[PDB]
């Protein structure tokens, strides 16, 4: 659209969630010039929306597979394809190079962000409009990263986190305000969270919200809301007692808005919320322990109550399947009087709990916001690692 | 919470087969799959295989391929396992716990077990024998009275003094295996003011052949 997007609705009234797109890919790799990817992400154009996620720079049934759970190396890129069909050799487009990204569109075009480098010769470059324009150096030197979703632009200005640092430390943490490509400025973490990896974000009335990893010494959730306008930022906790971070401990009935929930040491999974008061919804994996399973819960209240619990939900993927990142997206062009909010879930496979194969690759699986209260069906990824064997 | 219970101890010869099950409490079946366990007197814990109680796929720990298979009855929110073409060597006691995630890595929650004696021996029931003393300064106001329960075969064998309403002072002992069949002791000290005041007694119960004595502790002193 030849104009900037502003975010001027809110959220639609999330009563439960349809399917909105799942590629099966890992079930067509078997057979068809899949890549390997890992961390996707789900943006939309004015236009389009599509998946994307890092590629490993060879196919699932190619033996370069062998180890693609291996998480940074020179073979990777930010890659989109059209909505659910698989990453495959040929529908593929390449957006940038490296192992960390986010990408969103302005309005205009849209930009792309790509990590690359050593983990102490790290460099981000921002590409916006497909040309390159902006490049980053590390401040720490220590895996400089950013957010693996879709990133959210208001008026020409869309916020991008990204952590340098370790994510056992303290990290350092910085936001930075693009427009049209260019640093318009940035920021150090301020706010009430002890380290931020990874976040996940959505925009309404004028607001980009994240929800993030607190790789560090949290169980719970550092949430950033970012003024896009002022250019300017908290960080803080989602207080309610329902854990979403996994690993896990079991839920307390008073969990800590302001500290690291504490219980699990130096682990995470990225995973989104949509926080808007009454009408919240936090999503987390079934098992406490690992990887399984994912449930959206109506938690109403739950950024601020810290005695908060859930009181509907909605089972995304059963715990006898197996699940992976989440992260959020919205079809910000579309039209209506508000926001269909929307998530995507990684679905992993291989390595390192189905050790048969040598390579770890993934499915998505989406879902968006009905205002009718539907049925609920659960979305297996589908491959059965014994034939790849 | 939940709360798995699994079948009576059974005593099945070589070859033969045998159903083992879990029914469970607690949770919905369906989005926890069952883990199994062997425990030998010997090694300590292993992992058997799991079942994904939502489609029924079995996982199998290579030592178990085959002569094992673990099963559901879903409507029932249970699980089995079955032991088929029976070997001494199987004589263990299995578990069934419920798989946190998927496959079964953490288990929260484990049944009370299942004791598998794969023998040929005869259910021998036992003798009971009211073992009661001599004479003698026993410690300090005090009077032990023993049992003995020998002949019986196989094992459980359930003592209890005095209906189990006797329990402050036993020390029931393990059984021992000579060979073919158990032999059991069980002593129980009481005050000097309690004995032949009161009347002790050495219930047993052998489960096996529904055999349950009550031998008393007559005087005979
Ligand atoms: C047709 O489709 C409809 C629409 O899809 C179906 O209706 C939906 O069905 C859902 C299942 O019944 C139902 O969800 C439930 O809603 C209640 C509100 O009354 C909510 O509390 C439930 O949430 C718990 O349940 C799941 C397990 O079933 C847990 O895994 C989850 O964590 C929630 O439990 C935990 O939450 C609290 C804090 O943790 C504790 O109170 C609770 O004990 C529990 O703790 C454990 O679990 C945690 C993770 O598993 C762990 O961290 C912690 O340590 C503990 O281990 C659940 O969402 C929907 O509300 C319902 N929606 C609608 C509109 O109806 C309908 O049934 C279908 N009908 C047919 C015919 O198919
Ligand atoms: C976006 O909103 C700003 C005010 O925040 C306005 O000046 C600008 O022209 C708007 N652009 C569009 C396409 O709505
Ligand atoms: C590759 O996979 C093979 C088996 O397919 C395995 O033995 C080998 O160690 C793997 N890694 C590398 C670097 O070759
Ligand atoms: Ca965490």
């Amino acid at each position: 659209i030849r104009d900037f997007n502003n975010l001027t609705k809110g959220l639609c009234t999330i009563n439960s969630w349809h399917i909105y797109g799942k590629d099966n890919a890992v079930r067509i790799g078997e057979d068809s010039d899949v890549l390997v990817t890992r961390e996707p992400y789900v943006s939309c154009d004015p236009d389009e929306c599509r998946f994307y996620a890092l590629s490993q720079g060879t196919t699932i049934r190619g033996k370069h597979s062998n180890g693609t759970i291996h998480d940074r190396s020179q073979y990777r890129a930010l890659i989109s394809w059209p909505l659910s069909s698989p990453p495959t050799v040929y529908n593929s487009r390449v957006e940038c190079i490296g192992w960390s990204s986010t990408s969103c569109h302005d309005g205009k075009t849209r930009m792309s962000i790509c990590i690359s480098g050593p983990n102490n010769n790290a460099s981000a470059v921002i590409w916006y409009n497909r040309r390159p324009v902006t490049e980053i150096n590390t401040w720490a030197r220590n895996i400089l990263r950013t957010q693996e979703s879709e990133c959210v632009c208001h008026n020409g200005v869309c916020p991008v986190v990204f952590t340098d640092g370790s994510a056992t430390g303290p990290a350092e943490t910085r936001i930075y305000y693009f427009k049209e490509g260019k640093i318009l400025k940035w920021e150090p973490l301020a706010g009430t969270a002890k380290h931020i990896e990874e976040c996940s974000c959505y925009g309404e009335r004028a607001e980009i919200t994240c929800t993030c990893r607190d790789n560090w010494q949290g169980s719970n959730r550092p949430v950033i809301r970012i003024d896009p306008v002022a250019m300017t930022h908290t960080s803080q906790y989602i207080c309610s007692p329902v854990l979403t971070d996994n690993p896990r401990p079991n839920d307390p009935t008073v969990g800590k808005c302001n500290d690291p929930y504490p219980g699990n040491n130096n682990n995470g999974v990225k995973g989104f919320s949509y926080l808007d008061g009454v009408n919240t919804w936090l999503g987390r994996t079934i098992s406490r322990a690992s990887r399984s399973g994912y449930e959206m819960l109506k938690v109403p209240n739950a950024l601020t109550d810290d005695k908060s619990k859930p009181t509907q939900g909605q089972t995304i993927v059963l715990n006898t399947d197996w699940s992976g990142y989440s992260g959020s997206f919205m079809d910000y062009w579309a039209e209506g009087e508000c926001y269909r909010a929307c998530f995507y879930v990684e679905l992993i496979r291989g390595r390192p709990k189905e050790d048969k194969v040598w390579w770890t690759s993934n499915s998505i699986v989406s879902m968006c916001s009905s205002t009718e209260f539907l049925g609920q069906w659960d979305w297996p990824d589908g491959a059965k690692i014994e034939y790849f064997l | 919470q939940i709360q798995l219970v699994q079948s009576g101890p059974e005593l099945k010869k070589p070859g033969e087969t045998v159903k083992i099950s879990c029914k469970a409490s607690g949770y919905t079946f369906t989005n926890y799959g069952m883990n199994w366990v062997k425990q030998a007197p010997g090694k300590g814990l292993k992992w058997m295989g799991w079942i994904n109680t939502n489609t029924g796929e079995p996982t199998y720990g290579e030592e178990f391929k085959g002569r094992f298979a673990f099963s559901l009855e879903t409507s029932a929110s249970t699980a089995n396992l079955q032991i088929n073409n029976l070997k001494n060597e199987d004589t263990a006691t299995f578990f069934c716990a419920r798989g946190e995630d998927n496959f079964g890595s953490l288990s929260d929650y484990w049944g009370q077990g299942t004791t598998v004696t794969v023998s040929s021996a005869k259910t021998t029931a036992p003798s009971v024998y009211p073992l009661a003393p001599v004479c003698g300064d026993t410690t300090g106001s005090s009077v032990t009275l023993g049992c003995l329960v020998k002949g019986y075969f196989p094992e459980p064998v359930t003592l209890t003094w005095n209906s189990g309403s006797l329990s402050s002072g036993v020390h029931t002992f393990p059984a021992v295996l000579q060979s073919d069949l158990y032999t059991l002791s069980s002593s129980v000290t009481v005050t000097s003011s309690t004995w032949p005041s009161q009347s002790i007694t050495c219930n047993v119960a052998h489960p096996a052949s529904s055999t349950k004595v009550d031998k008393k502790i007559e005087p005979r002193g």
